[PDB]
This record gives structure tokens, C-alpha cells and sequence, in this order.
């Protein structure tokens, strides 16, 4: 039994589900650091019960939010952005990310200040998204894929209502032609490295077909 | 090390 093998075996019934539920709707959060504030976590800072840290052995600023008391099936999406644009990519999706309705509890962005600016996580990656699974038993449930799905797509909006430019995406990453900025790839399942065969497995990942279609 | 968008615990 694990997560994957509840999605292979519920596939259209999730699907079906999830094409049939209501938009989600998202409250964001207003009281909330820019990318500047973001930077300056820390060994401890709190928003929106969120809590903040930019003091690890590591480039990134990493945010967490308490979660509800699945395991890690590594299931994540990044969000590449224009180098440059960064902090305001940060600004525009910070009510998303802080939002006490996001399915996200754990992400990361990129300390631009600690990457020279042609790094993997520089260029693109700049933002990591984690997901879990919400039901106890570890599986997810549709309603969480429907929400975690809208979310993402919000997210995408947001970008491509405040123009702006596109990253690099990073190799090991797949994403579909209706994603500007958003990319997936399974941790469990994929390395670091990517190339054509990585990529083409994710694309058979029956969350990312769940994501995307 | 440092670059790594691994989930730590």
C-alpha cells in the first residue's frame, strides 16, 4: 500500500470528482513580509502561522506552517520566474502563500543574495511548493487535489496578470504548455539531474496527469 | 549542500 498506488487504483474516480466541485476560493493574507522582510528571518519570524527561517545550511528562505496532526510522498512544484523579477513575483503571491485557506504548509523561496545569479535556483526554481497528502491513512483526497490544483492555478494567474516574465524552468522538471511558470517533479521518483527519460516518467506521474488534465 | 529543494524534515 502507499500513496501512488491509491492514485493508480482511484485515477478517474479522484479525476471525475475533481472536475465536478466548486472554485475554490482563497482569503489572502495581508499581514505578511516582502521579499526584502522574507530575507531578514532569520533564526525565527512568524507570519500568518507561517513560521520563518533564513538561517539554515542552505540558500533558502523556508516557511511552515504547522500541519494537520500523510506522509511526504514527494510530490512538489516550483515556480520559475525572470531572475531579476524575483522580489516581485514574492510580493504578488504572498497572500497565496501566507493564505490561512492554502493546501501548501511547507515551501521555500531562493535567498537571491546567497546564489550567484546563473544558479539552478537563480534562474528558475526560485520557489519551491511542497504537498502532502491530507488524509490520515496518507492517500489524498480529491477535495485536497481540486484545492492544492486551484491554488496552483491562482498561482499562475497572478504571475501572468502582474506580467511577469518567465524563468528557467530547471531540467529535471516537467511542466504543460498552459504553465508559464509552474513545474512538477516527484521526489521520490526523479533526481536533480532530469534529462528526456525523468521527464518523460513524471509525465505518467498520476498526480501531475491529476494537476494538468 | 546548499542548493539542494530536497524536503527536509
Amino acid at each position: 500500500p502507499s500513496t501512488n498506488k491509491h492514485l493508480k487504483n482511484n485515477f478517474n474516480s479522484l479525476h471525475n470528482q475533481m472536475r465536478k466541485m466548486p472554485v475554490s476560493h482563497f482569503k489572502e493574507a495581508l499581514d505578511v513580509p516582502d521579499y526584502s522582510g522574507m530575507r531578514q528571518s532569520g533564526f525565527f519570524a512568524m507570519s500568518q502561522g507561517f513560521q520563518l527561517n533564513n538561517h539554515g545550511y542552505d540558500v533558502f528562505i523556508h516557511a511552515r506552517r504547522e500541519s494537520p496532526q500523510g506522509k511526504f510522498a514527494g510530490d512538489k512544484f516550483h515556480i520559475s520566474v525572470l531572475r531579476d523579477m524575483v522580489p516581485q513575483a514574492f510580493q504578488a503571491l504572498s497572500g497565496l502563500l501566507f493564505s490561512e485557506d492554502s493546501p501548501v504548509d511547507k515551501w521555500a523561496v531562493t535567498d537571491m543574495e546567497k546564489v550567484v545569479q546563473q544558479a539552478r535556483v537563480s534562474l528558475g526554481a526560485q520557489f519551491t511548493l511542497y504537498i502532502k497528502p491530507d488524509q490520515e491513512n496518507s492517500q489524498y483526497s480529491a477535495s485536497f487535489l481540486h484545492k492544492t490544483r486551484q491554488f496552483i492555478e491562482c498561482l499562475e494567474s497572478r504571475l501572468s496578470e502582474n506580467g511577469v516574465i518567465s524563468g528557467q524552468c530547471p531540467e529535471s522538471d516537467v511542466h504543460p504548455e498552459n504553465w508559464k511558470y509552474l513545474s512538477y517533479r516527484n521526489e521520490l521518483r526523479s533526481g536533480r539531474d532530469g534529462g528526456e527519460m525523468q521527464r518523460q516518467a513524471l509525465r505518467e506521474e498520476p498526480f501531475y496527469r491529476l494537476m494538468t488534465e | 549542500q546548499y542548493f539542494m529543494t530536497e524536503y527536509v524534515a
